[PDB]
RNA sequence: ACCUGCCGCUACCAUCCGUUGGAUAAUGGCUGAACGCCUCUAAGUCAGAAUCCAUUCUAGAAAC
RNA sequence: GUUUCAGGUGGGGAGUUUGGCUGGGGCGGCACAUUUGUUAAAAGAUAACGCAAGUGUCCAAAGGCAGGCUCAGUGAGAACAGAAAUCUCACGUAGAGUAAAAGGGCAAAAGCCUGCUUGAUUCUGAUUUUCAGUACUAAUCGGAACUGGGAAACCAGGGCCUAUCGAUCCUUUAUGUGCUUAAAUCUUAACCCUAGAGGUGUCAGAAAAGUUACCACAGGGAUAACUGGCUUGUGGCAGCCAAGCGCUCAUAGCGACGCUGCUUUUUGAUCCUUCGAUGUCGGCUCUUCUUAUCAUUGUGAAGCAGAAUUCACAAAGUGUUGGAUUGUUCACCCACUAACAAGGAACGUGAGCUGGGUUUAGACCGUCGUGAGACAGGUUAGUUUUACCCUACUGUUGUCAAUUGUU
RNA sequence: AAUCCAACUGUUUAAUUAAAACAAAGCAUUGCGAUAAGCUUAAAAGCUUUUGACGCAAUGUGAUUUCUGCCCAGUGCUCUGAAUGUCAAAGUGAAGAGAUUCAACCUAGCACGGGUAAACGGCGGGAGUAACUAUGACUCUCUUAAGGUAGCCAAAUGCCUCGUCAUCUAAUUAGUGACGCGCAUGAAUGGAUCAAUGAGAUUCCCACUGUCCCUAACUACUAUACAGCGAAACCACUGCAAGGGGAACGGGCCUUGCAAAAACAGCGGGGAAAGAAGACCCUGUUGAGCUUGACUCUAGUCUGAUAUU
RNA sequence: AUUAGCAGUUUCGGGGGCGUAAUGCUCUCAGCUGAUUCUCAAACUCUGAACAUUUUUGGUAAGCAGAACUGGCGAUGUGGGUUGAACCAAAUAUUGGGAUAAGACGUCUAACAUUCACUAAUAGAUACCACAAAAGGUGUUAGUUCAUUAAGACAGCAG
């Protein structure tokens, strides 16, 4: 009937939760979402740090705890301690509530990254926004793995893209006509930023320099000169495109 | 620390728990470098001895002796070299923190976890100082009663509480004051090592000065 | 039952109307020391908010 | 067939049981009988589910005794033999060992080795420990028998010491030219007397499985589920130092490694109030308050040219939306907008509503359970009672019982 | 327009559940030839039985359609089953003066062997393996007998989960169609399908719409006023706030703000308002209902034996 | 338990350097040994004293949980701390006078005078007890130490 109070039903905890199944038995534990990472890779933070908990679960979602009457009939023991390191060393990752959100973010962060690396338009070699390359991307239609390397699967995408449209899989190079006394500055912002080559510098007639850059960067390039300077400055193809980038295949 | 707010840790509270064989499970200190600067250098090089003491008493953390730690060594290279510096901190953090966790941060329970022993596994480890313990000690050339002041300046920051700061009137890491130790020079009776002074008896040394004599300073 | 329907009631479903003085804060200044110089500040003083207090508007006190 | 006994089967039926401790209860554990170090504050006693460990055994030698000898380790020598086999010698306060945990004890020993033995024997008194100065365990001290060792003094109540364990009843054994069997008497039988064993680990000692969301009763705020209270680890917000980022440049704006605060808009922690009853969640509605100011006002910084944006102050005066999905607060999207800031008021607001959920009984599925049933899993259906009292508020009369003589 | 469920009609929780529950015809299983099977009664006797296998009794599933796979190790049921292993009382033999003691002998069940899954149920893990390391046919072993076949599915069964993909919307934790290592689907524990039907559940669009933007107006009867009649709950005393402290949320206390008769109509902020010795929760050496391979019995039943003989 | 250099080894374990090269010679470097050095303890010790306060364990903490000593509260008022179970004074037959305690003495409110600084805040004002910190201030008050100065300081202004 009716009670002054709920009946309390949430058990649910939103740190992150590795996986193991053995023995027709499913084994997960409550570590943190960035410490699970760290400890596949080989960097200590004694086992008091990586688990939030040290006893071993069944589900974390519905907190039903693992006995040892079930722990003993997969891994040989009951010491719940030892359970949870074998579960984070040789489990996988499971996405609790917090995680599940990541990984929707996660689909949309790798097309962002993958497919903007290395394009142009069709007809000529000019810079263009991201937006337009991952509508390209859908038209001819491409699934996003975190199983493959970001780099590989820029390889990949471009394939796609390189069959269907023209563009540009390697670098393009620039020649800036520079003033002796305003662009020093332009220089030192550009030198650390891409490779100069061809540096001819002059006083009696203006400076002269060549880049090797991205076929997206040139629009970065040019931009950052303008506003600096405070002047317009005069953007010139050296070469239309040129080897190496993502066209040696790395 | 990390886990927690230091204040939680601010006071000293309770006996002192060390890592032995009755608290093995206890992680490693945050510092484990108790260096600055050149050590090989002599105590005859370096006559001045700026310190630094806790003016309360209380539980400084290991974390927060590293963190002074390298502020002095970030105050070694923007002023002078690393042949002006010597550090042997004169604080290690022996007393190790228990932490009494609980499982729902973020979930929910009807008092299931509690307290039903209450016992706090170990992490992290602490130096338990007084009103007039040093948690640092710089010894150095007398060209530098600024710089080291303020680097230690700088250190007293990282720190819980008040922080007093002195410049000694001894030549560091050594009893004998300025005034003594130059008479002791000039005398013959010191001797060295390396970066400490043995200095020759008389009580001990009733007939055997051919070794102690023969290396003075 | 249906059509039309005044009076009335009503709708940003229609219509009308909704003010201006002083004092401050923040701040910006002034004269100006302490501190021969300096400085908005210590004495002093100026401007100044949808602020504040009045004006206005509502009620009208075991108050006149 | 029936009758009477016997053995089987027999939740079809009957009666019962289903430990305690416990930062609610359960799961977990045993702090339930016990031992070492510590907690324990220089006598003794001293608590927690405080800490680090241990006990239910093992030993005819690992017991008793006498004698000899010295161990761990290190150094230097010795065909095979090296880092390591065995044989010397020097040094060697015990760092070795002594059944096991740990603490203590221990060197012509309590260690090692050898020999001989059964004091690991019987009767009896007193005491110690826990303590009620009861029992039990364990121990100690003496006496009397009978022995062992030793030349003898001496030692020998088993284990160097501190743990290593058990009532009544019942059974059984040992003991005695034992006592009794009540008419007498002999035999067996049984009973008794004295000492052990068989054992109760919930260890001062019941024969004992579940479930109930169909449930009930006596109670409990000694105790959970909401509120408030302390608290603030966690959540939220703020400060300081400044290694660095910021092309240059610590602090325009950020800010490591650290440290110091605040808040009670998170969740815990706790159990103080409430269990002879404070109607739980969300939404709608409505008001007020907070500022940690999203917008608007006035200002000041900026890596503030312009536009745009970011940072800060005075300011809470005025605003702060429509929707799809979901019971959802929360979440996520679409659209508007100057902005669509964060919050409190018993997690404001159930005699204001709704009842979507939670949250009774019906039912379905999944997993679990032999089953009854379980589920903090999903699904569907499921009564929302009373103001006319008091105040509060909204308005309405009416007395200012001189409205200041009356109207 | 669709999805879930139940075939339909029907039925049920009198006073909160009308359903997807129950029933249903259809399918299937079991017992039984009369001194039957089943059942009742203390006994005597009785029902089923005015019955006789196309029947009665006892179950499961749930119309039709289409299928209904593998497993008999477990539990339970069963047997044209083999031993003397176990085996009580009565009876038999020995020892004793006898009470008695000890022996053989020995039934049913039991153990042992078999059958049985449209009985209850179950339908995995760990190793290697197609130079493919994915997939794992295949092989090996273990648990425990076999190891999920045909189908089906984030389904009323999916934790993760608001899974992913398509579609429906401007936007969809919804809906539908796909995918399916499926926490924890799956074959009369019935699986899949499905017309007609549904006061059953869900989603969508069209129309309609005061549901809403955003309220307004109208009517009767209440209320209201009046005559007549005239209750009850409730009730420590009571009734203005603020803070403080206090049993940690005061009407009273303390310190402040204040405070001026007597009443009327509204109202829902409080009175932790009223109704109820809290259904939750825990305790108690308190119960009851139900379950079972708790403990202890027991009707019945099976078998053996004495007597009747 | 833990930090540091130093000496003697140094040929050695390893890198080289050194005479054409070596268990030959010396370094950094490890290892061994010696004398110094940093820090260290509920479960170490040579040594070793005398509900509230104090001692004190778990806990981040609690108006949390648990111990020791003493005193209270409960069982107990009275005066004081505005109010209050435990604080302080101080114990309670019924009264009068006296003089006190804690605590007060602008007014509430019984009780005042004199006197020296400090505070320029809307502050601050009865322990328990109702909060507040690190870090800042060319606010003022006092104090410490050091340096400069009639050789022309300091400030301004001028070269």
């Amino acid at each position: 009937m009716s009670i002054f109070t709920p009946t309390n039903q949430i058990r649910l905890t939103n740190v992150a939760v590795v996986r193991m199944k053995r023995a027709g038995k499913r084994f997960e534990i409550a570590c943190y979402k960035n410490k699970v990472v760290g400890w596949r890779s080989g960097v200590e933070k004694d086992l008091d740090e990586v688990l939030q908990t040290h006893s071993v679960f069944v589900n974390v979602s519905k907190g039903q705890v693992a006995k040892k009457e079930d722990l003993i009939s997969a891994f040989g023991t009951d010491d719940q301690t030892e359970i949870c390191k074998q579960i984070l060393t040789k489990g996988e990752v499971q996405v609790s509530d917090k995680e599940r959100h990541t990984q929707l973010e996660q689909m949309f962060r790798d097309i962002a990254t993958i497919v903007a690396d290395k394009c142009v338009n069709p007809e000529t070699k000019r810079p263009y926004t991201v937006i337009l390359i991952e509508r390209a991307m859908k038209d001819i239609h491409y699934s996003v793995k975190t199983n493959k390397s970001t780099k590989q699967q820029a390889l990949e995408v471009i394939k796609q893209l390189k069959e269907k449209m023209k563009i540009e899989r390697a670098h393009m190079r620039l020649r800036f006509i520079l003033p002796v006394n305003e662009g020093k500055k332009l220089k030192e912002k550009l030198k650390p930023l891409i490779k100069v080559i061809e540096s001819e510098d002059y006083g009696q007639q203006l400076e002269i320099v060549c880049l090797i850059d991205p076929g997206c960067f040139r629009e970065i390039d040019e931009l950052i000169k303008k506003e600096t300077k405070g002047k317009g400055s005069l953007e010139v193809l050296n070469l239309k495109d040129v080897e190496e980038g993502d066209e040696k295949f790395e | 620390m990390g886990r927690r707010p230091a204040r939680c840790y601010r006071y000293c509270k309770n006996k002192p728990y060390i890592k032995s064989r009755y608290c093995r499970g206890v992680p490693d200190a945050k510092i484990r470098i108790f260096d600055l600067g050149r050590k090989k250098a002599s105590t005859d090089e370096f006559p001045l001895c700026v310190h630094l003491i806790s003016l309360e008493k209380e539980q400084l953390s290991s974390e927060a002796i590293e963190a002074g730690r390298i502020s002095c060594n970030k105050y070694i290279s923007k002023t002078g070299g690393k042949d002006s510096f010597h550090m042997r901190v004169r604080v290690h953090p022996w007393h190790v923190l228990r932490i009494n966790k609980m499982l729902s941060c973020a979930g929910a329970d009807r008092l299931q976890t509690g307290m039903r022993g209450a016992f706090g596994k170990p992490m992290g480890t602490v130096a338990r100082v007084n009103i007039g313990q040093i948690i640092f000690s710089i010894r150095t050339r007398d060209n530098m009663l600024a710089n080291v002041v303020e680097a230690l300046r700088r250190s007293s920051y990282k720190f819980p509480g008040r922080q007093k700061i002195v410049v000694s009137k001894k030549w560091g890491f050594t009893a004998y004051n300025r005034e003594a130790y130059q008479k002791l020079k000039a005398d013959g009776r010191l001797m060295n090592d390396g970066a400490n002074v043995k200095v020759i008896t008389n009580h001990g040394t009733l007939a055997q000065y051919a070794k102690d004599i023969a290396a003075a300073n």
